[PDB]
């Protein structure tokens, strides 16, 4: 189900360096900020 | 722009829905917020019968793995 899907996806994103970096370094607050200019 | 940032943002919304206001802590990293939320939801959901013991255990183990991968970048 959804709880499994989403945790597996997070695990998969943490398995590649670029996404791991984004997720570990970027604060929640900065998200709207980055998102605004995406 | 970047679809990688969009992939991360999209995933974040699965832990913190546009049913917006059960907000994450602004100063937490994205992965720290998501793992914290995953754990709280898995206990409540296991308690409530929405997930089974096998699903709960696998979720908690994945979280601890993810937490291991945070502490080393």
């Amino acid at each position: 189900g959804g709880s499994m899907e989403r945790i597996k996806e997070l695990r998969n994103l943490m398995s590649q360096s670029r996404t791991r970096e984004i997720l570990t370094k970027t604060t929640v607050d900065h998200m709207a900020i980055i998102k605004k200019y995406t | 722009d970047e679809q990688m940032y969009q992939r991360c943002c999209n995933l974040f919304e699965k832990f913190f829905p546009s049913s917006s206001y059960r907000r994450p802590v602004g100063i937490s990293s994205m992965v720290e917020a998501m793992v914290s939320r995953a754990r709280i939801d898995a206990r409540i959901d296991f308690e409530s019968g929405r997930i089974k013991k096998e699903e709960f255990t696998e979720i908690m183990k994945i979280c601890s793995t993810i937490e291991e991968l945070r502490r080393q970048k």
